[PDB]
């Protein structure tokens, strides 16, 4: 279910989504709020996560750059070509 | 758990209204999801054309979802997710559509 992802300040992480089919519609969330989404093919990062991330247009995997400790939260992603949600938990490591 | 239990009558239409909601400009993604099956039926994105799975549904100003000629399947747990122009959650509410076979 939920995977614990450990990171490090100023560093960057990558949420690996075990996929196969190129889900061309996905939405990443940092709890109640959105992070990045894919609509009919029109990428869109929100707020702080602007320029700060990269979304794999095939395995719907997400990659955040430059961790800020304020990112240590609960992440979850959704998609129609689904099979019940994926919830990652980021732990912004120390250094 | 705050499932605002709603009562509908078989064959007739129904309106799922969002309480103290007010349509602004900060609004962007109004989403209406049908729990069980888990896939949006309606969605209002800023200015990108209102999406609707079946004409059975209709979006009404102020994110109101309309379910025409209720059916036996139309009985589910409906959720609404409204996001602003910043990817923030403006509000979240759940509806318990219980249709009575009067």
């Amino acid at each position: 279910s939920s995977q614990q992802i450990y990171g490090v300040k100023y560093g960057n992480v990558t949420f690996h989504v075990p996929s196969n089919q190129p889900l061309k519609e996905v939405l990443w969330k940092k709890q109640k709020d959105k992070v990045a989404e894919l609509e009919n093919s029109e990428f869109r990062a929100f707020s702080s996560f602007k320029n700060r991330v990269y979304l794999d247009t095939k395995s719907g995997s997400l990659t955040i750059y430059n961790l800020t400790s304020s990112d240590e939260d609960e992440y979850e992603m959704e998609s129609p070509n689904i099979t019940d949600s994926m919830k990652f938990f980021l732990y912004v490591g120390e250094s | 758990t705050n499932a605002l239990e709603t009562w509908g009558a078989l064959g007739q239409d129904i309106n799922l209204d969002i309480p103290s909601f007010q349509m602004s400009d900060d609004i962007d993604d109004i989403k209406w999801e049908k729990t069980s099956d888990k896939k949006k039926i309606a969605q209002f994105r800023k200015e990108k054309e209102t999406f609707k799975e079946k004409d059975t549904y209709e979006l009404l100003k102020n994110g109101a979802l309309k379910i025409k000629h209720l059916k036996t399947d139309d009985q589910d747990i409906y959720k609404v997710s409204i996001y602003d122009t910043k990817g923030k959650n403006v509000l979240e509410k759940i509806f318990d559509l219980k249709i009575q076979e009067r």
